[PDB]
RNA sequence: UCUCUCAAAUAAUAACGGAGGUGUCCCAAGGCCAGCUCAGUGCGGACAGAAACCACACAUAGAGCAAAAGGGCAAAUGCUGACUUGAUCUCGGUGUUCAGUACACACAGGGACAGCAAAAGCUCGGCCUAUCGAUCCUUUUGGUUUAAAGAGUUUUUAACAA
RNA sequence: AUAAGUGGGAGAUAUUAGACCUCGGUUUGGUAUCGUCAAUGAAAUACCACUACUCUUAUUGUUUCCUUACUUACUUGAUUA
RNA sequence: GUCUAAUUAAAACAAAGCAUUGUGAUGGCCCUAGCGGGUGUUGACACAAUGUGAUUUCUGCCCAGUGCUCUGAAUGUCAAA
RNA sequence: AGCAGAGUGGCGCAGUGGAAGCGUGCUGGGCCCAUAACUCAGAGGUCCGAGGAUCGAAACCUUGCUCUGCUACCA
């Protein structure tokens, strides 16, 4: 019988992921995880996820070349 | 605990009021239960008393007082000659150890009024007799 | 239906004088331990040896005789009266009318 | 949360409750209220809290009571200074409004006599009743021997529908021994109106009109 | 359990005899008094006919009195108004059943206290004849009384009366 | 005005001057601020609650209690341990 | 193929086949009052528990009722501690 | 006897102190050749009963009826 106050979103955090050295921009975001408790790793919360974003998009290649190639992050 | 019935999963043959297995209790101390298969292996030592150190869930700790009535330090010293009398041989199945005497229930008075006056067996005895004096 | 009213003058042994009094359904009041025979009954029972008193059963008694309670309001003292028996009581009755319309 | 004087988590002694005057900083005679809970008394239920106390000594009172007089009764209340008025003032008090410094409804209190009942709930009924002021026989106005109660103190309680009372037992600029006897005197006729609850009173209080609220054993 | 009959004219009296009913119904359908006259018929009265309400004459109970049936009754026991709670308290008797006992219900009284009516009187339920239950036990109401056995007090508790 | 309700009620606050004071202060007059009252309602709310509602948070003690950590209890399995 | 030795040898029983049920062992099913043990020097192609009855062919509709079942809303009802 | 739940237009079901509402059925209009279907218009409430509370009760309270489920008791 759990039962979590309410506005869930005023409850998580905040946080920015890094994207990859060789590519141009290292920061592709800011994001919202879950609040540290001591009965809730939100670290281990951020590892397993995987994303795509379009190369060309982080590249940022004005007129993209590069606009159909999808490239995954962990 | 409790002495289980020896019953054959077969229905208690009989009375509805002889059918508790489980809930049938020793009318004998645990001490006592102790003494007296401690005696049968050592027929040669005759029993005095049972007291207890220690107890966790399947078992009781007791030590138990045995004399040497062969023993002529036990013979020789005279306040307890009296141990090495044949009065003595087993005290333990005649309840005349501590743990017994109370398991038999001989108390002075009232409470115990049966069973005092006859040692158990003995009170119904003395009350269930037509005592037939002779000039009626 | 017996309807009764729910005051009656009748007679009072402290008043010694016949004065008003509240008429009150006595009914049946909880069972209690630790009655006499209750404090008893229970060690009887004590278990194995399987409900000692008779279950009486084979009830055919459709009704009760109705007691009222009837108080006198001078001396508060109380009287009990028994009445014949009937299916359904009922106290400042909704006491029923001479020669009433049905109407229209 | 209470200011330094008293402690909210302690039970203040009736002894320990004279010391209101501390809770009039206000330069001004702030009244003293005796505020009690009542716990079970079921208030929808024939369970009605009414009753009538005269306090010892006065709650600071400038009371205007209001007769309509039949008969001897006009004159009984005549010598006990009322107002005096006989039956043919339902006539001036409703309808209209008086004139120049007087309102037609200048009294304090209001008594209607048995024999007058006929009339005022009538008449008087959608002006008084409104108001609160109409006499009932559970707000014993009497007043003749009713009227040298209610100009010396006779104060009036009731159960709200929450099944709350809230008692003025005086103006705090009254002497501390003076406040005690009317406190008691006014719990000991609560408690002789308490129709069999387990616990009918669970907390008692006297708290001063601007100031804080008191505990009281 | 009760009526009528069987049941042979006191009473008693049976069969898986005959025709039926009872576990309730009712603050009046109790209690009391006053007034009234019903079943039914005849004769008048727009709306009114065979039957509506109004009006008079006749009329032994043929009606109505909760109910089964049989008794009973006419300034009532019925019907309608009025006033009410004696359908009460207490103790004893009596009838039935037949031990003429238990029980239930009924009948007449003594001691209370009344209820009603002008009163005389009547009235311990229902005009009479059915309408309901032992001990232990549960409980309440009663006097506020006795006991809880080494003394009190107070909870609890045991009880005696109905 | 939105009184959760409701009892009683016959004013309470801020400022300034004068008198009194050692002084917070007290008395008196004026001034400003809603009001019991006026206004007019279900209760009148200056004047506060007593009971309580619905929201929220800290904290101890207590109680309901779930998970997870250890191995020396117990349990299960293998061996000239 | 079996049986009511001593009145019933069959159409009954069993039976292969067919289908259904539980269980990964600290289990399932089972005995013993208990200790401890059967199946089991067995391991799901096993073991245990049922029902119908070869081959061929067919296996419909019905979980309302009585059994059986469940990671089920489980502050229904609901014991002692 | 303990405890819990249910009863709202004919029917099925919503409703948290100010009011009577939806769907489906039902009636008529119209769409349409016609009906089916749809669209439109109207009709439809002792809120199971009674009483209390409060200015006002389906609403809250309580008692009573009716239904429903479990469970204890037992002269």
């Amino acid at each position: 019988g759990k039962k979590k106050v309410v506005d869930p979103f005023s409850r998580k955090d905040w946080y920015d992921v890094k994207a990859p050295n060789m590519f141009q921009t290292r920061q592709i975001g800011k994001t919202l995880v879950n609040r540290t408790q001591g009965q809730r790793i939100a670290s281990d919360y951020l590892k397993g996820r995987v994303f795509e974003v379009s190369l060309a998009d982080l590249q940022k290649d004005i007129d993209p070349e590069r606009s159909f190639r999808k490239f995954r992050l962990i | 605990g409790g002495r289980k019935r020896p019953v054959p999963k077969g229905c208690t043959y009989g009375k509805p009021k002889s059918h508790g297995v489980n809930q049938l209790k020793p009318y004998r101390g645990l001490q006592s239960i102790a003494e007296e298969r401690v005696g049968r292996r050592l027929g040669g030592l005759r029993v005095l008393n049972s007291y207890w150190i220690a107890q966790d869930a399947s078992y009781k700790y007791f030590e138990v007082i045995l004399i040497d009535t062969h023993h002529s330090a036990i013979r020789r010293d005279p306040k307890i000659n009296w141990i090495c009398k044949h009065v003595h041989k087993h005290r333990e199945l005649r309840g005349l150890t501590s743990a017994g005497k109370s398991s038999r229930g001989i108390g002075k008075g009232y409470r115990y009024s049966q069973t005092i006056g006859g040692s158990r067996r003995a009170a119904w005895k003395r009350k269930n007799r037509e005592h037939m004096h002779r000039k009626r | 239906m017996v309807n009764v009213p729910k005051q009656r003058r009748t007679f009072c042994k402290k008043c010694k004088v016949h004065k008003l009094h509240k008429v009150t359904q006595y009914k049946k009041s909880k069972e209690r331990k630790g009655a006499q025979g209750r404090r008893r009954y229970d060690r009887k029972q004590q278990g194995f040896g399987g409900q000692t008193k008779p279950i009486f059963r084979k009830k055919a008694k459709t009704t009760k005789k109705i007691v009222l309670r009837m108080e006198c309001t001078e001396c508060k003292y109380r009287k009990q009266t028994p009445l014949k028996r009937c299916k359904h009581f009922e106290l400042g009755g909704d006491k029923k009318r001479k020669g009433q319309m049905i109407q229209f | 949360m209470a200011s330094k004087v008293s402690r909210d988590t302690l039970y203040e002694g009736v002894n320990g409750l004279l010391e209101a005057s501390a809770k009039k900083k206000r330069g001004f005679l702030e009244t003293v209220e005796l505020q009690i809970g009542l716990k079970n008394y079921d208030p929808q239920k024939d369970k009605r809290f009414s009753g009538t106390v005269k306090l010892k000594h006065i709650p600071r009172p400038k009371m205007k009571v209001c007769i309509l007089g039949d008969q001897q009764h006009c004159d009984e209340a005549k010598a006990n200074n009322v107002d005096f008025m006989d039956a043919e003032a339902l006539k001036k008090l409703n309808k209209n409004k008086k004139l120049v410094k007087k309102l037609a409804k200048s009294y304090d209190a209001f008594l209607a006599s048995e024999s007058l009942i006929k009339q005022i709930p009538r008449l008087l009924g959608p002006g008084l009743n409104k108001a609160g002021k109409f006499p009932a026989l559970l707000s014993h106005q009497e007043s003749m021997i009713g009227k040298i109660e209610e100009v010396k103190s006779t104060i009036k309680f009731q159960m709200k529908k929450v099944l709350c009372l809230s008692v003025a037992v005086g103006h705090v600029g009254m002497k501390s021994d003076e406040l005690a006897q009317n406190v008691n005197l006014s719990i000991n006729f609560l408690v002789s109106l308490l129709k069999k609850n387990w616990q009918n009173v669970r907390s008692l209080h006297v708290k001063s009109s601007m100031g804080p609220p008191q505990r009281l054993y």
